[PDB]
RNA sequence: GCCGGCUAAGAUCAAGUGUAGUAUCUGUUCUUAUCAGUUUAAUAUCUGAUUCCUCGAGGA
């Protein structure tokens, strides 16, 4: 029924030496290639023949349609280094809301510029208390951890053992993750000492 | 008649002479006071360890009680208490409480003081005001003139005891020991202040116990303090088998036929498999559109002979029938070791039913699978369901 | 927006997600009340004080 509409495009004839980076390189010239919301793995499909020879034909779906023929008269005809290839509007014969405003915020005009996600806690152990406990520090970091993980993804979590005033860092995926853990450890206790926290 | 409803709710139950949950707190055994308390704190509804806590306490045995953060232990453990003191009231005499409450710190204790005087308002009974690091004269003076419950630290629980200021009598002078945050009171640090506490206490006296996580040696621990405890916790009451995997999924009415089709011919669901309906004829049509679609199926409901559904489990039994059919008769009391995969296309409108149906493949400690489609209209078994994962492990 | 109203006109306090940045969502609550001070262009905000009716309970 949908007659255009179509971000589908069809390369007709590659080189059989055809990897699958080279080929969305080659149709990432010419826009945004529209990927599978699911997942990653942009929507391209290299067909191949009942073994792992190559047929040389491509399938390749874009974002938008302008994409299409932009494709359709600046790839036509023109040779990558050794062969040429034919595109052609793609043939077909016989979660959704979420990713698809991310893909088109893809295309913003947003302001850019601006500034350009570590917070430190301070006061939380001793040196002193881990020299006749060998367990009391994997378990205060281990607390340390399952304190850091409610707030946000904590990429990276070390704690000095021999700093004299209890220096741990916690370094997560995004810094308001980090200011949320350090407004909910500030003034809190921990073990029975005023923890304090700050931002890096 | 729905007695059994309200121990499926999730609340695992262990004793021997348990006495039945209260539905309310107005038919639940309590005074005045403890109900004039509960109307005014804006109590609509118990909570479910509370229901399993306050007729244990009030018949006067001990309770061993575990349950979330923030379920109302407290309340649990004062109401049923005050309503006893309310209704066998007994002499003040000098210097021994009629209840002692133990707390592992000074602000928990402060907050059980102020959770007794909440709930004892309105009348003359003032229990304790008490704290450690505090002046123990005004301590003093303030049980020195009368103290309905004992709510304070065990150090200076000690301390008194040691200094003559408060004590339990051989004869008559407590009749319940609270213990608030048990876990940490049977712990390597509490465990002598706990053991003298429990050790200078009157022979005719319940033992209540609280915590929001138990230990296995903290409950051996707690266990040989008390006489014939009664456990209290969620869930394993008329729970689902954790060896059997559950799983759900939300699909339409009309497409749960096309689930099941593809679970019967993509995945390896179609052979072996027990199928809960909901109605007879619902059940013969699904079994009619499985022999249509080229698989051995058979049924076995009400509105079939007793010969037939003879049969069609012989069938089931010996490998006959791929899959079989059937009613909410067969999915509890029956035994099938070749019923691996349990298909619950129809969800039941009782919680007791879906755990029979879960409990019916994977038993004898071996694994087994579960699939069940909840739809938009059973909206009042998904709490039930999501309880039963909860406790389950799912 | 529809023919003055149907509480989509505002503020706020906790938590989650995420960006270089802006942000997005859930629970909420919203004083239904008075006086004094702070403050605001004015609000706002904050700082303190303040027995009767009905059928053991509820409301004021």
């Amino acid at each position: 029924v949908e007659e255009d509409r179509n971000t589908n495009v069809y390369v007709s004839g590659l080189p059989p030496d055809i990897t699958v980076d080279e080929f969305i390189q080659l149709m990432s010239k010419f826009g945004i290639i529209m990927r599978d919301p699911q997942t990653e793995e942009f929507k391209v499909k290299l067909y191949k023949d009942n073994q792992g020879n190559l047929k040389g034909d491509g399938l390749c779906c874009y974002l938008k349609r302008e994409s299409v023929e932009l494709a359709l008269k600046l790839l036509d005809e023109d040779e990558i280094r050794g062969y040429k290839l034919h595109v052609e509007v793609a043939k077909f014969q016989l979660d959704y809301k979420k990713k698809l405003s991310m893909q088109q915020k893809q295309l913003d005009w947003r302001p850019e510029r601006r500034a350009g996600r570590v917070v430190i806690i301070k006061n939380m152990f001793h040196p002193m208390d881990f020299e006749d406990d060998p367990l009391v520090l994997n378990e205060i970091r281990e607390d340390l951890r399952v304190e850091c993980s409610k707030f946000g993804q904590i990429r990276k979590l070390l704690l000095f053992d021999r700093h004299p005033d209890g220096v741990a860092s916690v370094s997560f995926r995004d810094p308001e993750e980090a200011d949320y853990c350090i407004q909910t450890l500030d003034g809190r206790w921990f073990g029975g000492r005023q923890i304090t926290a700050q931002a890096w | 008649v729905n007695v059994f409803r309200l121990e499926m709710e999730g609340i695992t139950v262990k004793g021997k002479g348990c006495p039945k949950p209260i539905k309310s707190w107005v038919q639940c055994g309590i005074s005045m006071k403890i109900l004039n308390s509960l109307k005014k704190h804006g109590y609509e509804k118990p909570t479910p360890i509370q229901t399993q806590a306050i007729p244990a306490i009030m018949s006067g045995r001990d309770l061993i009680g575990i349950a979330k953060t923030g379920s109302g232990k407290t309340i649990a453990f004062l109401l049923p208490m005050f309503r006893h003191i309310m209704d066998q009231r007994s002499l003040e005499e000098g210097e021994g409480p009629i209840a002692v409450i133990m707390t592992p710190t000074r602000e928990l204790a402060l907050q059980i003081t102020k959770e007794c005087k909440k709930f004892s308002k309105t009348l003359g009974l003032r229990v304790v005001c008490v704290y450690g690091g505090t002046g123990i004269s005004e301590q003093i003076a303030e049980l020195k003139r009368g103290a309905e419950i004992i709510v304070c630290t065990p150090g200076r629980m000690i301390d008194m005891l040691a200094a003559n200021s408060g004590r339990v009598t051989n004869l008559r002078r407590v009749t319940y020991v609270v213990l608030d945050e048990a876990d940490r009171m049977f712990d390597m640090g509490f465990e002598p202040q706990v053991m003298r506490i429990v050790d200078n206490v009157r022979p005719d006296r319940q033992t209540v116990m609280f915590s929001a996580t138990f230990p296995r040696a903290m409950e051996a621990l707690a266990r040989r303090i008390l006489s014939k405890p009664i456990e209290v916790q969620v869930g394993g009451r008329s729970v689902v088998c954790s060896d059997v995997e559950q799983q759900v999924i939300v699909i339409e009415e009309e497409k749960k036929f096309l689930k099941l089709l593809e679970l019967l011919g993509h995945y390896q669901e179609s052979g072996s498999v027990i199928i809960f309906v909901d109605k007879q004829e619902h059940a013969d049509g699904l079994l009619k559109d499985l022999m249509r679609a080229s698989y051995p199926c058979m049924s076995l409901h009400g509105g079939i002979d007793q010969y037939d559904r003879d049969s069609i489990i012989n069938d089931f039994k010996n490998g006959t029938c791929k899959l079989l059919v059937a009613t909410s008769v067969a999915a509890r009391g029956l035994d099938v070791k070749h019923l691996i995969l349990v298909v619950n296309y129809s969800c039941p409108n009782h919680y007791e039913d879906y755990v029979h149906r879960a409990g019916r493949t994977g038993r004898a400690g071996n694994k087994g699978y579960a699939y069940t489609f909840i739809t938009e209209d059973q909206a009042r078994y998904a709490g039930d369901i999501i309880k039963a994962l909860e406790l389950s492990g799912t």
